[PDB]
């Protein structure tokens, strides 16, 4: 059980499981804890009811993004694991289980990375693959060959080393690697790619486009 | 070719035809035994995405 898991598990007896539901939309009861970082004013984490909007949340504990929220990119909800979500979603979308599914995304650890609009969203990316062919324990195929295989096409992606035909062979690396290794750690590094292909797949075509220009 | 004249008018007769027009022998109009390099197109199962082995 996760220490959050086990900790509230006292007070929940003391005060009553029916209490402890009077929080949140249905199949999300609770309280939960939020962290709050990247490009924030005031990265904290903080206590708050579970379906509360994730707009809500930002701009009054975080003190929103700087910049203002207009200058919001992007919105990784949940830590890592998961995948990142636009601005046209993130103003709308409440941070419980359910709501952030039918966002295509998923709620994870509750852990709210911010990217404002002055930031490479194709490093971040990159830098989250890295960290996962970092942190495969190397036991099983999938995992082990195809994490460091989307390690280096990422890296290649960065600098627009790549054709626009290995996108899409990209997105069909995760799906081969999603699902057919023994531990989640693979499909925690193949949603934020599917994440980043789904939303931001343009400014990866322009990258190519502009390392070709002055390439030739 | 390269022959005499007169000699072209008798083969001319005998044969019925004109001869020079559809020489046998290939003097000049024949490809050059060096070339530039090829290309060669690569075939339709060369993509690099939605090619599962399955279905072809
Ligand atoms: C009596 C008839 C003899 C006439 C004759 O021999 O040559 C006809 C000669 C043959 O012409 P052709 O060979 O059909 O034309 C292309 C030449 O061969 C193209 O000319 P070429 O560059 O091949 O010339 C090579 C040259 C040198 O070639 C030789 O050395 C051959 C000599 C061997 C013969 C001995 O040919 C000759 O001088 C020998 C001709 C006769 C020698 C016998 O043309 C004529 O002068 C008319 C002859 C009478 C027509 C019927
Ligand atoms: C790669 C990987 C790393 C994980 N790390 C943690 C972790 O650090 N802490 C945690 O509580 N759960 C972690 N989990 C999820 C655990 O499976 C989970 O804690 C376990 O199922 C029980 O958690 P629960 O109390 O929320 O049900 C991780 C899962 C994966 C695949
Ligand atoms: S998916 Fe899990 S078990 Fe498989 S190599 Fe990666 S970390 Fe190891």
């Amino acid at each position: 059980a996760n220490v959050e898991t086990v900790a509230v598990s006292p007070t929940i007896c003391r005060r009553g499981g029916a209490w402890f539901a009077s929080f949140g939309r249905e199949r999300n009861s609770g309280t939960k804890l939020f962290n709050i970082s990247g490009h924030v004013n005031h990265p904290c984490t903080v206590e708050e009811e579970m379906s509360v909007p994730l707009k809500e949340l930002i701009e009054k504990h975080a003190g929103g993004v700087i910049g203002g929220w207009d200058n919001l990119l992007a919105v990784i909800p949940g830590g890592s694991s998961t995948p990142l979500i636009p601005k046209s979603v993130c103003e709308t979308v409440l941070m419980d289980f359910d709501a952030l599914v039918q966002a295509q995304t998923g709620l994870g650890t509750a852990a709210v990375i911010v990217m404002d609009r002055s930031t490479d969203i194709v490093k971040a990316i990159a830098r989250l693959i890295e960290f996962y062919k970092h942190e495969s324990c190397g036991q099983c195929t999938p995992c082990r060959e195809g994490v460091d295989w989307m390690n280096k096409v990422m890296a290649r992606f960065v600098k627009g080393d790549a054709r626009p035909a290995e996108i899409d062979s990209l997105w069909e690396i995760s799906k081969q690697i999603e699902g057919h290794t023994i531990c989640a750690l693979g499909d925690g590094a193949a949603w934020p790619v599917q994440g980043l292909i789904r939303h931001f797949r343009p400014e990866l075509e322009e990258r190519m486009q502009q390392f070709a220009l002055q390439h030739q | 070719a390269s022959a005499t004249r007169v000699i072209q008018l008798l083969r001319n007769w005998a044969s019925g035809r004109d001869l020079q027009a559809k020489l046998q022998l290939r003097y000049q109009e024949i490809s050059k035994r060096t070339q530039p390099p090829p290309k060669l197109p690569v075939g339709p199962s060369h993509k690099l995405s939605n090619n599962y082995y399955c279905t072809r």
